[PDB]
């Protein structure tokens, strides 16, 4: 990719493509698929503590941004381009997990139903840190509650995973640039 | 429905017909008597500081372009081309000297003037009177310490007068702190609630906090945490409630400067607010310096709300009777260290943004209360706001407005709905004033 | 539209304006004159048998809580908090001594009484009159052999009188069989049809079965299977149709005890019903014992339908003129072996549930017939229900009501729509009665 | 709103209230005064050439079956069963001698007659008057050179008279070319625009092309490409605009026979049209032979549009005030080589079909202009169509109708909206005629 | 997972997780993916007889339930928790297939269009029965008909597959707990 | 499949099934998955020129049809059964790419957001041409723009891929029979 020619492509997106187009290891894509499928399973059954214990690194940054709509030709206005829907460290994720599990979280009765669909998995080891695994994947997340409320979320996830305690690979960074500017899902209270 | 006669809000604001949260004809009527008549939040200086900077904003269901002029003023215009009515600007923010329509290419200035028309000489000759074809301008645009509001009605009171007695409470944080900045961009989420449901909640609802937010209080560790699950009532003198002639009101929780912020920010914030309070004692007196570092849950009538100290800033943009587009910004004090501003902004979104765990506690409450307003057996039912009635005062020597000297009550609901009913039944500002000449007496009866 | 004058249903129920399935203003009018006035199905004893057991149910577009009281009675209340109108109960069934609101924590008893208000002493003192703040109660709640119906109108006839001549046909299965149980939970699906489309279909439409359900008849092997693709008309004396003063009606297909159930259940069912019929001959006479084991397709006016023997039990819950939420339960005879009850319940859902292959045959029919009622050229067009007109009787020595002595006809449509029109044009029960004083004469003309 | 008095379109068609693109009550009124009154496009001979061939089509929000009769004529009927109102035909095209309803099996002929009723003898005896139960027939069905239009109003002018002065411009391509074929099936897409937004755009909007379609012009290489980004105005005498009494109008771009077609088709097309033009000079004269191979952007009032030469054929089917179902066909000349017809049809869809890159340039323009018509501050605002006013003529020696002798202007908007306003304020054709007796004088004022 | 700590997790869901977190065989996940992709292809083209012949075991239980919404803290009300939208043996599936293929099934003209998206495939052999293969997968099912009717279904499927005639692996149990309580899809007349 | 027995199955669909049910090469399905995931990534970041250069063969036919709704029993009416929403050669794709990248394409400001989900990948080498790879896959395509516009597309794709310049496998045919007759997505201006 040459972003002078491919006018619509951001520098960041071009950087990320480069990471996967190079060395391709089929075995790594396999491991990555297993890792994400198991993570999604834990989340779907609302095993949030198990998710934290098995899938989330102590040094995690879990970030979902919402980017302000600007002109494609904009080059002068330079104020904050995005806000953080999520920008959580491990302790902040733990707070959210406790909020989910609290028996006075009235919104969780009757019990919610989650179904996640993970696709387009790509994996590549980092150049500098041979212990850092880059994983890209897309998610459709279906949340149903209270008879007729149905919210479907769509996103691409840029992850970094690294082996932690026990040699278990855990999430150390997730970055999502949420594609819908105005949410039509009541909230974004789901772990993408 | 005859809005001149229909009692939608009972005397003294004691109850409201449940239909007000569900009736689409009333929603349409509110577009005229509420949103086209009153002051509505647009933006902050901090978001359009330089000439040419602009944002888009909603005013009711209308969309406007809000632009910093070369002379330093701000003007606002309908985001609608004067030719065949296409939406002029499709982005949320930027910098430009003008706006060109993507349909036939008419070019408008940042000042709203029709500046250019493609091939004007060949097509229109000298017959197009561009002077009469400027964008439809918002009649009134005023600032409250950097916070910019607009009003379509030239007859409105000045913004400062419109804030009435609420202004006195806002000034320590908005003015005497050295000034606030609004941190954008805002989160934006649609909820299936009437705009009045969150507006009333922020204006005067401390009662709900311990129960609605039990889980958020328990897991977050904020300073209001003792309230979780109604385990503990705040002590006497923990706060007060106020309301005003034009409907704005707020609750005051004394000393609650770290607000809803989780334990990770509490020490830093309590130190910062306390230090500034010590300086302010000498400038504005002990009571007002204390108010500066006290948590205010406020609605600026009709649909702009905030939690000072927590730093939550909300616009409840109306879509229809059961649909509202929620905009959430963070407010920070200009003289806070930049790293603290950044963490405060993230914390505002963490608690009250699109994935705000506090705000989520409120969803079912506001959505179902609104949607029940459409149900046949509930339309004519009475929503109650009588808590604390008969104990409110007016003209107090220390705290202005109609005031309930207790942290938890429904004083601010009553003032909000008194003003709402006065507007809905009136055709213009003069009629509102006539309907409001005994406003505080009505609120303090019994 | 003037509902006092507008002829929506022609004399003798012979035709109806197609707009009735599409007009939203009429739908709103039906909320008042149909749903707030008449008896609506709530639940069965079998679903709330113990003190504290409750379910939620719709009554029109309203939602109610239906609760077994300590004294063994059942009371029903609007599912709406008396404070700020939040929905009280968010689940479909359970057991509780009370319901606490998640907004400000008001606690209501199973008897609807406001029992507790958080911090009442500190906040309200002695000023809150909790005695006047009980949940809004459904005025009338009555039982027909365990089947519980509600009515918002205190002026309604007793449920038994309201069933009129239909009761005689229902009693052998509902009473003399030893009693029925309703098997929950129900299937729940939204269809894009007016509630009247399925109501009319179940009340009196045998004509459609051979053609609409050709594929289900052919592939399922049920006892009505000879009808597939209109290959064979039922013989003379294969059944009859009836209707009643308050609009309820049904078709009777003699001996069809295994109903729509596929061949896998036919021998067991035909044995069971036949054996019970032999016992009932001695108790209620041959004709009524035969009716017990005969397939009844019935609508209990306005929006509750059933297929006895097949065991299908339906509520057509209205949402708007082209939207209906279909609830499907199974009915079984209490003294059936448990394994047979289980297989019967599954078979009811297999044929008529959310994935019911029979029910699916009906979708396009009911959805398009309803949606066409909105189309400009069809609004004022006449839906026909004249089949069998001029051959109905009243006051027969054996079969009561207005009766057509043939299996296939539109007798029950005419009685359904006669009652519908009488309600839509009336302001109260007294006016309905005045409009209905010659009801059977009107139906048996010519 | 009082449609007899309300000025929705100002004198001479100079402006229109923006609400016309958003008001649902007006949309409902248009169903009566526009769609049930005027000629609407159904199909082409080429799509139903043989006896028994049929298609379904919309007429306003109604759906009709359009069928080739055995005698070679075409009749059209509401797609609604005369029994209980189910939709008769669920497919878009086919061949059949009749249509059987899937509800109770009533069988209707291709001629609309009720031919069979299942078990009629046993059920209805001799009492069913099938002669009175034929499908509701479209009163008027006429052809313009193979293009079939329908009208529900028996009082309408003949289709040829209704086309008025527009017919003269259409004839060289529709008649003298040897005839056109419509290539189906059409693309079908829903857009969130009022039907009038695309109708007005195709009837008279050349001004938008260079700017709206800048990207399509630049990347496609079509013959109109010089216009991209308003880089170049067409020369004087590049074309003209016309309008007519009953609202139809068009723009004429001289010689533009390859139209929007990308460079890959330009030489072949310019050769083909030029060759036919040379033959036509001798038959219809130089001016009309030139018109044959000139690009016409036309709307046949109310909601049928086309680009001749480009071969784009559109129906803007109304759904509600902000929803339109766009049908896109290709038109080709019968005597073109088959391979060229195929490539032309694909190119029509490539540019203006569901994934038409030209048509996509228009989406935001038409959707936002329509949706802004609902916004409170814009409802009473004036959409402008004054370009070229005061320079139009009538009764020209060469070019008939109200004509602006320039390629770019708003002549055709004015005539479109003059006719629209005359219909909206009239109860029947006689009233339209009375309201239109000085139609050309009104358009050529000043 | 410890369901005393992970308060939102059902005993059943915790049991199912345990099955896959243990022995992981990449080859088995491969076979499972092929099996489900081929099944979905047969269903999508409406080859219902071929589906029965090639994919469905004679001993099949094909079950989809709809669970009544109850309080998260409910512990006294013990009546039937769910109903069966489907609970079919082979003969009952055959009845439904014949109903689909019948030329008088008016709802099938014009022909329906199905598109299925299968993701999150997991596979593990049973402990006791070394011939029983557990497969878990999620489905998005898109059904389009009659111009503008569009229904999208979302579900997790707990399958058991076993080798049958010819050594071909066939479905012997499918269990779906449908996540939406009130269907907004006109019906559930699709094979999930 | 026997289409005399399986009444709902088209001859074309039966032909396509036959292609994959036979020889199964796990490695080929792997390569196909990589190929489609990379293509979808390039498209999602709007690297349209890179897509043409790396993914699209010079001899490509890129076709999406919309089929007219006809009676299942129809056998006499024989006019054009479908129209082409797309039927593009390489030059025509290039025109569409230039239209996307043009700075006067007003609809592309603010920048669109695309997310693609590719599933159900199947691959088989052609019988006659050992250099022609048949790939089948399903796509969910999510397009978000302008705050609250959200369009979701669903389709099955029948592809042929062949090695081109550099030995890189490129798309030489894509065929989609779009399953919704009337589009409810404003347009079909997306590369499926
Ligand atoms: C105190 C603290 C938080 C909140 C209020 C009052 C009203 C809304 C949210
Ligand atoms: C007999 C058998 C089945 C049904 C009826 C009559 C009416 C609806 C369904
Ligand atoms: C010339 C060329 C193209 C078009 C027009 C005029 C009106 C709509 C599209
Ligand atoms: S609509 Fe804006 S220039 Fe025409
Ligand atoms: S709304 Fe129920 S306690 Fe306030
Ligand atoms: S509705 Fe058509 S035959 Fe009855
Ligand atoms: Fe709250
Ligand atoms: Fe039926
Ligand atoms: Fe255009």
């Amino acid at each position: 990719i040459n972003i002078q020619e491919d006018k619509l492509v951001s520098a960041h997106d071009a950087e990320e493509i480069l990471r996967f187009f190079n060395c391709h290891d089929s075995a790594l894509q396999q491991e990555a698929t297993t890792l994400l499928t198991q993570e999604a399973h834990l989340l779907d059954i609302q095993a949030y503590r198990a998710w934290l214990e098995h899938c989330v690194g102590s040094e995690v940054q879990y970030q979902v941004i919402s980017r302000e709509l600007r002109a494609a030709s904009e080059r002068r206005y330079k104020l904050n381009e995005a806000m953080n829907v999520y920008n959580e460290n491990f302790q902040q994720l733990k707070v959210r997990v406790e909020h989910q599990l609290d028996p006075q979280n009235w919104g969780n009765s009757p019990k919610l139903r989650f179904t996640r669909f993970i696709t387009n998995v790509q994996a590549a080891m980092d150049v500098n840190d041979k212990e850092l695994l880059h994983i890209r994947s897309n998610v459709i997340l279906h949340r149903a509650r209270r008879g007729n409320q149905v919210d479907v979320f769509y996103a691409a996830r840029e992850d970094k995973w690294k082996r932690g305690e026990g040699g278990v690979r855990k999430l150390v960074q997730r970055f999502v640039d949420y594609p819908e500017r105005i949410l039509q899902t009541h909230n974004l209270m789901v772990f993408l | 429905m005859n809005y001149n006669n229909k009692i939608l809000v009972s005397e003294s604001g004691l109850s409201q017909k449940h239909l007000i949260h569900g009736d689409e004809e009333l929603f349409q009527h509110e577009l005229k008597t509420i949103f086209a008549r009153n002051w509505l939040f647009l933006t902050h200086d901090s978001l359009i500081p330089a000439p040419g900077d602009y944002v888009t904003a909603k005013m009711g269901i209308d969309e406007v372009i809000v632009s910093r002029q070369n002379d330093g003023s701000i003007r606002a215009f309908l985001n609608v081309c004067r030719h065949r009515g296409k939406t002029l600007v499709s982005v949320e923010a930027g910098n430009a000297k003008g706006f060109v329509c993507s349909y036939h290419g008419w070019g408008f200035g940042s000042n709203g003037e029709l500046q250019s028309v493609p091939f004007e000489k060949d097509l229109y000759g000298e017959s197009l009177n561009k002077k009469c074809l400027g964008l439809k301008e918002v009649a009134r645009v005023e600032s409250f310490h950097g916070f910019i509001y607009g009003c379509f009605d030239q007859e409105a009171p000045p913004l400062m007068d419109y804030l009435g007695d609420a202004a006195w409470y806002l000034e320590p944080m908005f003015k005497h702190s050295g000034g606030l900045e609004l941190v954008g961009p805002p989160g934006k989420v649609v909820i299936k609630a009437n705009w009045k449901a969150p507006a009333e909640n922020f204006v005067g609802d401390a009662y709900h906090v311990g129960w609605t937010h039990a889980s958020s209080l328990r897991s977050g560790e904020s300073i209001f945490s003792s309230l979780a699950g109604n385990a503990a009532l705040p002590p006497e003198g923990a706060g007060l409630q106020m309301t005003s002639k034009y409907g704005s009101g707020m609750g005051v929780l004394w000393d609650g400067y770290s607000g809803v912020h989780s334990a990770d920010l509490v020490p830093e914030l309590m130190a910062f607010g306390g230090a500034k309070q010590e300086r302010l004692n000498k400038e504005i007196g002990d009571v007002r310096a204390r108010i500066y570092r006290s948590h205010l849950n406020c609605t600026v009538f009709p649909n702009n709300s905030m939690l000072t100290c927590s730093g939550v800033f909300k616009v409840w943009n109306p879509i229809d009777a059961n649909t509202t587009e929620v905009w959430t910004y963070a407010i920070v004090e200009k003289d806070m260290p930049e790293d603290l501003k950044r963490r405060l902004a993230d914390s505002v979104q963490r608690t009250f943004g699109p994935a705000g765990f506090w705000e989520s506690d409120d969803n079912d409450n506001m959505e179902t209360a609104s949607q029940n307003g459409k149900k046949y057996q509930s339309r004519d039912s009475d929503l109650l706001s009588n808590l604390g009635f008969g104990e409110d005062v007016y003209g107090d020597a220390v705290y202005p407005g109609v005031v309930g000297k207790s942290a938890i009550g429904e004083t601010s609901y009553r003032g909000f709905y008194r003003a709402y009913q006065a507007h809905v039944s009136s055709s213009n500002w003069a009629e509102f004033e006539h309907a409001s000449s005994t406003w505080h007496t009505e609120l303090t009866k019994t």
